[PDB]
């Protein structure tokens, strides 16, 4: 395992464990080394060959079947107090929690094909049985070359099922009302609510709600000049009642969402 | 304003 991958700089560290940047000798592809301690896994399970596993490393794998706008799981280790993981590692690349402090509010134009590349990377993780349960763009990767969004981090994630979840580690200010009130959710109703607040955060350069009484308030303010076919569905998204909020589907039907650009359009009109 | 990250949990 050491002797696999040159290991690099620290790119971070958290609640997820510590990331760094490597290189896999066999061929030089560019990947991520993540380690994650024994003692602090809350969801453990296991695979096919019944081994024991960290549930992230069950969730990546039932992802990480052929190409997506997800970060694909290339291998893993076990050693006595940790587990570590080898990630794809996109080059060049800037995480869109970043993009969004640098660059302002963005034009809609690339909201529209950003968001809509996290909507096929969701609905990829829905087909697989995985809710990541932590989407926010400090979990998106952006490709600056090909244009591409990918989703990381599924270290709060489940296995997707139809009735109510009771947990939550994800990330606060991106849960729903529902989770605030009763500690009680669905799994596809409260993605839906994380991708309205993401949403809000593209288009109007920062989240809309920062305490309690603001997710549960239900009342969406614009801050910067936004289309009112995108603040449309934006409420939508952010219904206080979850059976009021669209679903996947609906979304990506929805007239704001239409004629979306290439992820190679992406990159040259917005990136390069 | 301030925009910060938020960590998970
Ligand atoms: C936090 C996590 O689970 C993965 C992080 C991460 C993956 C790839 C990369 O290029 C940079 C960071």
């Amino acid at each position: 395992l050491e002797s696999q991958y040159q290991v690099g700089p620290l790119l971070g560290s958290g609640g997820f464990g510590s990331v760094y940047s490597g290189i896999r000798v066999s061929d030089n592809l560019p990947v991520a080394i993540k380690h994650v301690e024994k003692d602090r896994i809350s969801d453990w399970g296991e695979l096919p060959n019944g081994t024991r596993v960290p549930m992230e490393v069950v969730l990546l794998k039932k992802v990480s079947s052929g190409f997506s706008g997800v970060i694909r799981l290339l291998d893993w280790f076990e050693r006595p107090d940790s587990f570590v993981l080898i990630l794809e590692r996109p080059e060049p690349v800037q995480d869109l929690f970043d993009f969004i402090t640098e660059r302002g509010a963005l034009q809609e134009e690339l909201a529209r094909s950003f968001f809509w590349q996290v909507l096929e990377a969701v609905r990829h993780c829905h087909n697989c049985g995985v809710l990541h349960r932590d989407i926010k763009d400090e979990n998106i990767l952006i490709d600056l070359n090909r244009g591409e969004l990918k989703l990381i981090d599924f270290g709060s994630g489940a296995l997707l099922k139809d009735t109510v979840y009771t947990d939550f580690d994800g990330t606060r200010v991106y849960s729903p009302p529902e989770w605030i009130r009763y500690h009680r959710y669905h799994g596809r109703s409260a993605a839906v609510w994380s991708l309205g607040i993401l949403l809000y955060d593209m288009v109007c350069g920062d989240i809309p709600f920062e305490h309690d009484e603001e997710i549960i308030g239900g009342q969406v303010f614009f801050r910067q000049r936004v289309s009112s076919e995108c603040q449309h569905l934006i409420r939508w998204c952010l219904a206080l009642r979850p059976s009021d909020r669209p679903t996947f589907e609906e979304i990506q039907n929805h007239p704001w969402m239409q004629d979306v650009l290439l992820p190679q359009e992406t990159a040259e009109i917005h990136l390069h | 304003r301030k925009r910060r990250r938020h960590p998970s949990g």
